[PDB]
């Protein structure tokens, strides 16, 4: 929504049309930046085929790597925070009653006398296995 | 919502036209 | 500087500082382009065009 | 820079048929006075291979002897204040903190109760000799 | 959506539930119509009318 709204605002200056190949070139180098990070997350997701906590640990690794550019850090933080607020809500909905619901097995723990909750090695939280055992 | 985001990009275009008009005054008062 | 950004593309490889240095090199590349846009506003009609 | 904005000032005159050699030489007369003091600054800087306090000494006596022309005094006062205010800042932190680090042997005081520091005789300071001893 | 409200019309046949979901589906339709009025009040040219 933020990408498509700048393009319409300079089109108000296109009815007074004098804008350049260069004034446009400056605004596209910030918005190639926004799109190239988004493409390179998407390209990693096509090669990956992860879901659940395996996606959560991949996005936690992108908070490490994309540091040095402030605004590439801010989206990679926000993408991790928007992937964890579903996941840790599925955590909390397992803590208050023990409601294990699996649309496509988002959470790791599957329902088994048995005592067989057996975390999974398929997925892991944003932290290491110590909090998964916890 | 959608009108508020249209005003945020309009404020970014206003500082753009102000930065280009300030250098145009340096191209018209020292020229 | 364009070829330095072309060699910048890593996951984050052999150094956390290396693309941080090119991130600022993209910020000071960025400052050159605002000086190009104030030149194009001189070019059309809306000063004299001498070198 | 201030030369080359006066360059762009005169083609603004030149954009019609108006220009004689002496309408324009009222710009040449301040600039001829400009280069003739600035190159005679720049000649004393170069062939003697001057480094250290002697450059600060040299620009100080040019400001004393040039009481005659006000424009010629104004440049070398700016030259002796732009070359010494870095050098004044280097002694200022040296007397305030008490630790020295010359990157290219910039100061008159170099390394060598039993720790010695000595004024070199290559750099002869613009200051007084007792106050360099102090 | 407009045809679904036309085949809705029963006395109340085979369900109270099915003709509340339709009433919700007409409650969804009033939100598509409020968009059509704000863009026609956006049409005021005397905003630019581009596609």
């Amino acid at each position: 929504k933020e990408y498509m709204i700048l393009i319409s605002q300079l089109e108000h200056l296109q009815r007074q049309g004098l804008l350049s190949l260069q004034k446009l070139w400056f605004y596209i180098q910030p918005t190639l930046r926004t799109m190239e990070v988004l493409a390179s997350i998407a390209t990693s997701l096509n090669k990956g085929e992860c879901f659940g906590g395996a996606t959560l640990s991949l996005l936690h690794d992108r908070t490490f790597g994309y540091t040095g550019d402030s605004q590439a850090q801010e989206l990679c933080l926000y993408l991790t925070k928007a992937a964890s607020a579903p996941y840790f809500d599925i955590l909390e909905r397992w803590i208050y009653r023990g409601i294990i619901n699996d649309p496509y097995s988002e959470f790791m723990v599957e329902e088994h006398w048995d005592q067989r909750y057996t975390i999974v090695q398929q997925q892991i939280p944003s932290f290491l296995q110590k909090v998964a055992d916890k | 919502a959608a009108a508020a985001a249209a005003a945020a990009a309009a404020a970014a275009a206003a500082a753009a036209a102000a930065a280009a008009a300030a250098a145009a005054a340096a191209a018209a008062a020292a020229a | 500087i364009k070829k330095y950004t072309d060699q910048r593309s890593l996951d984050r490889a052999f150094g956390l500082v290396g693309q941080s240095f090119c991130a600022a090199l993209h910020q000071e590349l960025k400052e050159y382009y605002r000086l190009l846009s104030v030149l194009h506003s001189q070019l059309q009609v809306e000063s004299s065009l001498t070198l």
